[PDB]
RNA sequence: ACUCUGGUUUCUCUUCAGAUCGCAUAAAUCUUUCGCCUUUUACUAAAGAUUUCCGUGGAGAGGAACAACUCUGAGUCUU
RNA sequence: AAGGUAAGUAU
């Protein structure tokens, strides 16, 4: 294979292992959700399009 | 900061800018707490005496003084301005922004140096007066 | 298409914060050496 | 109650309505109009995100939109099923 | 007076969405703001007895 | 010249613009070894296939040891059988084939819809 | 071979999240080390700590579909 | 994205 698919094989590699490695755990939260506090005030509808 | 004179709503700056008829008023927008804001108003301080003869002082407290925000884009952390016979005047900073000083100068000897040339140009008649140093770098090295 | 939506996650909350500061009624906006004293 | 799903035609009809700022029939309601403006990424994200697969020629998805017609997000998650995704990209 | 009834509604929803993690963020702070007065004082707490006898 | 590759490893161990394309000096796949270079691609007992390259090109670039393998191991009757299941693939391929050919294998009168939108796209 | 055993789905709210919340993966700020350096606003790329965002699990609560029978184990389970 | 606003009288 010519060199710039394998330069996008090692770069890709890079990106997959420093995503894996600076990665954190999620932190804790109150799970408020948006698409459902519009709905609660009177100013969106809601359909199917 | 806490020594130079200090302007409580806008009817005491148009005062102030409206009495001065041979002197430069030099106007800080802002906020006594504001690090900026205090580098500024020290070194205004230091050469507050100084520029008696063709200068004098205010400070303004954008949050207690909102009335000029919306005018003259009081949005920076600091902002120092000029007027002469009630005419605000532009510098040729060099920054984009003629209209206003809206940076920290750590040395005494420049804002000196803009207020002079500042002087200079507004008696003349002028509007924009050309600072004596190009800001457009800091100078870094 | 997933990779722009990896980005657009990202870039959302940037995009709402300049957004909803710009089109308000209110619009908002060397000190570590002069500091301590 | 519970706010029930509006016709199609509610979000067409009040989007024809919403045709330009040189009509003078809405000039009046901004801060409920562009309050919600600042929004519009979501809706770049939610729309993107429900795009529909090669394998599909229509994809209705459920809207939320804005009273005003101001902004619309598809208020849905794209939710599949791994292999089945995976089975069907590759066919 | 239908703007101000609408600003409100907004802000609220921003504060909602602020909601999420604002007391598990604004508490963690808290202990960064006392560890860091631990060892490096308030400038006001470090004139205090001098201040006092005056 | 790959001999000389080898020491001067061992020497070295011991003593504005936007690129949207990756510079071909960034790639790290460059070895002296032999070993290194050429490695044994892993047949998959001449049954598993790499994702993505399709299986009838990978087929004919398949190294035959295991088809010789196969083929001298396997007895007559189970022959026939492997034999059999090979000429039926075959059948329904050349089939597919024949099917899936260009227009120019094809006469007006029986072009069907999709040949014939292929020929207007031309 | 018996009587009682009470569902599942779905829409919201309030909290706790250890765990690949996530078999996937962005952005921002700050602090250091750098590479451009010429000034912010953008950056070069590693580290550390944070914030936001796209999503998630568990539990509790409140409505709806559900309409409830019974699943089901508990048992003296029977010839 | 910028650091590229001549200023001045007159309606």
């Amino acid at each position: 294979q010519p060199v710039k698919v394998r330069v996008s094989y090692q770069k890709l590699l890079k990106y997959y292992v420093l995503n894996a490695l600076k990665h954190r755990p999620p932190k804790a939260q109150k799970k408020r959700y948006l698409f459902r506090s519009f709905k609660a005030t009177k100013f969106f509808q809601s359909t199917k399009l | 900061s806490y020594m130079l004179p200090h302007l409580h709503n806008g009817w005491q700056v148009d005062q102030a800018i409206l009495s001065e008829e041979d002197r430069v008023v030099v106007i800080r927008f802002g906020h006594d707490w504001d690090p900026t804001c205090m580098k500024m108003d020290e070194v205004l301080y230091s050469i507050a005496e100084k520029v008696k003869n063709f200068a004098v002082i205010y400070l303004v407290d954008i949050t207690e003084v909102p009335d000029f925000n919306k005018m003259y884009e009081l949005y920076d952390p600091c902002t120092v301005m000029f007027f002469f016979r009630n005419k605000h005047i532009m510098i040729d900073l060099g920054t984009g922004n003629n209209n206003k000083i809206n940076w920290a100068m750590e040395d005494k000897q420049e804002m000196v140096d803009i207020i002079e040339t500042v002087y200079r140009g507004a008696r003349k008649g002028r509007g924009l007066v050309v600072s004596p140093k190009d800001y457009s770098t800091k100078y870094r090295y | 298409w997933r990779v722009w939506l990896f980005f657009m996650r990202g870039i959302t909350p940037l995009l709402e914060r300049w957004l909803g500061n710009l089109l308000a009624r209110q619009f908002e906006g060397q000190r570590v050496e002069s500091h301590f004293d | 109650a519970q706010k029930e799903d509006m016709p199609p035609e509610h979000v067409r009809k009040i989007i024809r309505d919403h045709g330009d700022m040189t009509n003078r029939k809405f000039r009046h309601d901004k801060r409920v109009y562009l309050g919600a403006l600042k929004y519009m990424p979501h809706a770049v994200l939610k729309l993107l995100e429900n795009m529909p697969m090669p394998w599909e020629q229509i994809r209705d998805v459920p809207v939320l939109y804005h009273i005003t017609g101001a902004i619309s997000f598809v208020n849905e998650i794209p939710w599949v099923i791994e292999p089945v995704y995976i089975s069907q990209w590759g066919s | 007076k239908d703007d101000e009834e609408a600003d409100a509604i907004y802000a609220a929803l921003d504060k909602r969405m602020d909601e999420r993690r604002k007391e598990r963020r604004e508490q963690r702070e808290k202990e960064e703001i006392e560890k860091y007065r631990m060892e490096r004082p308030k400038i006001q707490q470090q004139f205090s007895d001098l201040k006092r006898k005056l | 010249k790959d001999k000389s590759k080898e020491l001067h490893a061992i020497k070295e161990r011991y003593l504005r613009k936007f690129v949207f394309e990756w510079d071909a000096s960034e790639d790290t796949s460059i070895d002296y070894n032999p070993l290194y270079k050429e490695r044994h691609q892993v047949q998959l007992l001449g049954r598993g296939f790499i994702a993505g390259i399709d299986l009838k090109q990978q087929k004919r670039e398949q190294s035959r040891f295991y088809g010789d393998l196969m083929e001298k191991r396997r007895t007559l009757e189970e022959k026939e059988q492997e034999e059999a299941r090979l000429r039926k693939l075959r059948k329904k391929e050349a089939k597919q084939r024949w099917d899936d050919r260009h227009w120019s294998q094809k006469k007006l009168d029986e072009m069907t819809d999709r040949d014939w939108r292929i020929f207007r796209e031309d």
